[PDB]
């Protein structure tokens, strides 16, 4: 049914496309990117939120980083959508080192 | 003693990322609860074919630990990402369900290999617990080979034990001396 | 509405050649309630993931680590096999299980 | 693990005189004890302002341990000579009283030592218990420090537990197997 | 020197680790079981992480184009074998890997990461390794990107076949033929 | 790691004399080209009987990595005047022909054993690929033995998106927050 990385957090947000930072290039199949392109015109509840890391910076600054739901992301970005579906998840700049390495910024 | 943590010296600290139990991952040490007394209690493996009953019991039963002022803490050497996947893979699949306590991540292995309970050759924590005081003392060592739990009750009567001797230790001088007025005949 | 263990065939192991060498903390509630489910619905009821571990000389061995509460229900309900996904797996596997309890498989 | 003792090897071994329950003096081993489980416990010192009640309820409920096939055994660092002396002390002028459990003499510090319970500034044990199974191989460490008794409740919980996980290792090849035959559709 | 004791031209580290292979059950396999067969053996860092596992996905997809150049790909990370399963039978919808065509690794000792020499210490983690072994079991190639830069299967295979050509054209008898001045 | 180049540490910096591609000698260090991606490529011997077309193949795209903001350097244990003299040496006669990239020559063979492509036994360089970043860190290794010579193209992919993650790192906070205004409701 539901996210083994957002089960357990109720609510979904409207995340606007223009704030989720994906730094992450995707190797896109765009039979799968147009196959949920249908799957969101014809049934929206079909496709999951996607997950993203919400990290506070040094001086209190939100950053929304998407890793994830590539296909799903691309799709909405086809549909020039406004927002995407997305449960948000707190975590650390430690947690963001694992996925970046010495790209990680000095997030403020 | 058990491997460097030492009954009546301070428990070694940690600092290591835990799944909370609202579901985030938070930085957290051992010295941050301080004022607190600590339940901390090592399992081997995440997603294991056992029915995991006693972490279970741990979290089902986290109001009794916290009425008596202290605060359980689970610990493995899986990733967070791990142990953020097993809360939420639900039973019915042999995951864990959520959790009230935290579920502290040790993939360096030095914290199992700090409380003397790191089986080598795996690469895993024994079954070990701790008890821990309000001061960041040791003052029990609890260590089982992988296949016997651990009793929520056992603990809870060790922390009410604990508890019971540190408050007969908040004293004030005796009022009262010994002489030739008290001597009974 | 599967299982992260065994994620294709099912098969009817007979309770008898599973050994289940950890004991069982069982809610008798819970039991009660899945002997029910069995009954009414058995396609509820996940099958149980069971290990299959060969010896040193290719004995064959059936370890029941999970599905606690519901081998106890198909236990009560006297049936000769529950419905099981077998994964095939070492006798190291099987050490973090048992310990100093593991025996000396043949 | 425990000063020398690990989860999982075989125990450490002490010859030591002990103070056997019928008020003889014996040299005996851990090693003479193969074939049972050894539940062996560290007390501090004899002869101490305590009402003796710990030691005492694994003396009296010693007939529990017998029909699990299992042995307990007291220790602490005190000669044989004290160890007599406490015993034939009885109870209402703070003795120990006779004894179901022989008492382990370890005048060198070098058992407490190897087990990993010795409180090195004072040169006495902490309450250490250890579980030992029939193989002789150590399952269990419980270390408590000085003001928290042992129970036996708990003790006789992990003794059983062991035991249950030891006879279902005692199994036969299935002479059953999987195939066409046996699928669920 | 080298790759932490990995050393090109040496024979590979030998590690005996408990995999999960594509059929979902557990063996214990050692790189010397491969002997014979070209090894693609490559690191991630950890399983259950956010990202797409698209990498680890495209060499499970093309596993048939490694097995008709007689090669076998192995992947590894430091997560348990019960992990690497839990990991497989998660579907990707829900942020898992799904079902694998190659055998995953297990390394929680972090030795068979140390000894390739990438092993991020401050982590516990391997960073995005990849090594190419002979049939021999001899290392002829090391790749080790920082953790955001994923590997291609295309140039994968552009030098197992490179490194097979060479292999092949030394399998000579001597020269049949004289010059004469 | 590799000798003593360890991935996300600073790269092991050298000072050495290069065969610049205009033909001069200059006395260049890695650090010279902070603020620029840098590829460091050793290969094993000039003069040798193979066509050098791993080596021109850079050299010809060396346009495409500049475009990258990102300089292209060769280097093996040969000195100085040797490089100049393959260059000078036409392709048609076995030589390299002319170079849009600095080869950087090491005669002490230290800065082969600093990234750990040195093979003791020939006094050579392995066929040794590294990626630094415009702050000097390693990102990237790759090491071939002598057979197998490296993509133009797979050096482009890796420079690219270690250009692509390191970009989407400038990053200003989002100016949005979740709320009442932006939850999802049960439909």
């Amino acid at each position: 049914p539901m996210s083994i990385h957002s089960g357990r957090i109720a609510a979904v947000h409207n995340v606007p496309l223009s704030v989720l930072i994906r730094p992450l290039p995707s190797v896109l199949d765009p039979a799968k990117v147009q196959s949920l392109v249908d799957t969101i015109r014809e049934d929206p509840d079909s496709v999951p939120p996607i997950d993203v890391l919400w990290i506070k910076g040094a001086q209190g600054g939100d950053y929304f980083y998407s890793f994830g739901g590539c296909h799903r992301y691309a799709a909405y970005q086809q549909l020039q959508r406004e927002t995407i579906p997305a449960k948000l998840v707190q975590s650390t700049l430690s947690d963001l080192r694992v996925y970046l390495g010495a790209s990680t910024p000095d997030l403020q | 003693s058990s491997g460097n943590a030492k009954i009546g010296h301070p428990a070694p600290n940690f600092k290591a990322t835990a799944v909370m139990p609202d579901g985030q991952f938070k930085d957290i040490s051992l010295s941050d609860y301080k004022g607190k007394y600590v339940v901390f209690f090592f399992y081997p493996l995440d997603f294991t074919f056992v029915c995991p009953t006693e972490i279970i019991a741990f979290s089902d039963r986290a109001e009794e630990f916290k009425k008596l002022n202290s605060q359980v803490i689970g610990a493995s050497v899986d990733s967070h990402f791990v142990h953020l996947a097993w809360v939420n893979t639900p039973k019915k699949q042999g995951g864990l369900g959520p959790m009230n306590i935290p579920l502290v991540s040790d993939p360096k292995r030095t914290i199992a290999q700090d409380y003397g309970v790191l089986k080598a050759d795996e690469g895993i924590s024994f079954r070990g617990l701790f008890i821990i005081d309000d001061k960041g003392i040791l003052r029990q060592i609890t260590v089982n080979d992988l296949p016997v739990g651990r009793s929520v009750d056992e603990t809870l009567r060790l922390v009410q034990a604990f508890q019971f001797t540190d408050k007969h230790g908040e004293v004030s001088p005796a009022g009262w001396k010994p002489g030739s007025d008290t001597i009974k005949p």
